């Protein structure tokens, strides 16, 4: 017999029609449902919203909200990866105009569950 | 009257349902920008939109653009038209999207089509309050994208506090499913809802909630979520009573 999923706690986002489906919970190995991600945070596809699954394994997606970083303008560096997104997880380096530098000795940037880390700036 | 219900304030003298909160439809931090026939106005979630003006059991259909706040500047996430289902003691909200921000670039609007519910408000019946017995049949539309044309049909056994329906006329065969017999639970706030399952070919393909509303229980509204050999698709439920 297959274990079936209890409420999902989707960090960082949470189901639609929440008020309806709650009284329903623990649901059937098979059922799925529309979900959202909050601001900053993706679907797997890409999307703010997508259709989480309830599997032999658990959820489905397991981490159902990604964090989505979307590349500054620098004011005194070069500006080829302006206005890109990234996932949660990515690096990217970051270059600046002659003079300027990330604080700290630094030159690589990655996308984190709070954002960028460290802060994309030149000086 | 689409331009009214964008410029002209709540009245109660107007058809209801008169107003609708903006929950399900906008994201905390994000904007939702509706346009029809001249009109204009920004929303806002928990923003009350007026649906007194609109015309009952027809889909009202306006322009929408979704934009979200990044480095202090609004950019646009998607565009497309936004459907409104009115009913007496229910209304229910759809997005139809045409253009979607591009996934490796923001600022670059992309043509892809979704279609998903949105809100789904009203005078909510209270579970405490619902007929202890009787048969009650509900008659309404069923709608999903590209396709108002659909008829829903659903029972409820006030003795027995369970409900069963139908979908039919729908252009995608796939979409007119059956709404297997679902039991009907108190929400979070006490609220009669109904929730179960969604069957194609006698095979379980979703599910589908409904809410009740009115006073006396005299309409029903949510949607289903139905799995097509293309895909995941949503429709919009809403029926009533006799008048």
């Amino acid at each position: 017999t297959l274990k079936p999923c209890d409420y999902p706690d989707i960090k960082h986002g949470g189901l639609y029609h929440e008020n309806m489906r709650r009284p329903y919970f623990p649901v059937a190995v098979g059922k799925y449902y529309s979900y959202y991600c909050d601001e900053h945070f993706e679907t797997p596809s890409g999307s703010y919203w997508d259709h989480i699954h309830c599997t032999q394994d658990g959820w489905s997606p397991a981490v159902p909200c990604l964090r989505k970083c979307y590349f500054p303008y620098l004011e005194n560096g070069y500006n080829q990866n302006h206005g890109r997104k990234f996932v949660q997880g990515k690096s990217i380096d970051v270059a600046c105009h002659p003079g300027y530098a990330l604080p700290k000795a630094q030159t690589t940037v990655t996308c984190m569950e709070n954002g960028w880390s460290p802060t994309p700036r030149c000086i | 009257g689409l331009a009214d219900a964008l410029t002209a304030p709540l009245d109660h003298k107007d058809k209801g349902l008169q107003s609708l909160t903006l929950d399900q439809s906008v994201r905390k931090n994000e904007k939702l920008k509706l346009a029809a026939q001249g009109a204009e106005k920004t929303y806002g979630n928990g923003d009350s939109l007026n649906t007194g003006k609109l015309k009952n059991d027809k889909v009202s259909r306006f322009d929408f653009i979704r934009q979200i706040e990044v480095d202090g500047q609004l950019i646009t996430l998607e565009s497309g038209e936004f459907q409104v289902y009115k009913q007496s003691h229910s209304a229910l909200t759809a997005f139809q999207t045409e253009q979607i921000q591009d996934s490796e670039h923001s600022g670059k609007m992309v043509a892809k089509r979704q279609f998903r519910i949105g809100d789904i408000a009203g005078e909510h019946t209270s579970f405490d309050k619902l007929p202890e017995g009787g048969r009650a049949t509900y008659r309404g539309t069923a709608f999903g994208s590209d396709d108002a044309g659909g008829k829903l049909t659903y029972t409820i056994d006030f003795a027995a506090k369970q409900g069963n329906g139908k979908i039919e006329h729908l252009k995608s065969p796939e979409l007119n499913v059956d709404l297997a017999a679902a039991d009907i639970k108190p929400d979070g706030k006490r609220h009669a809802v109904i929730s179960g399952s969604v069957l194609y070919n006698q095979a379980a393909k979703g599910s589908y909630s409904l809410g009740i509303f009115g006073g006396k229980a005299q309409e029903v509204a949510g949607s289903a979520a139905v799995k097509t050999v293309n895909g995941i698709r949503h429709i919009g439920l809403a029926a009533k009573q006799e008048l």
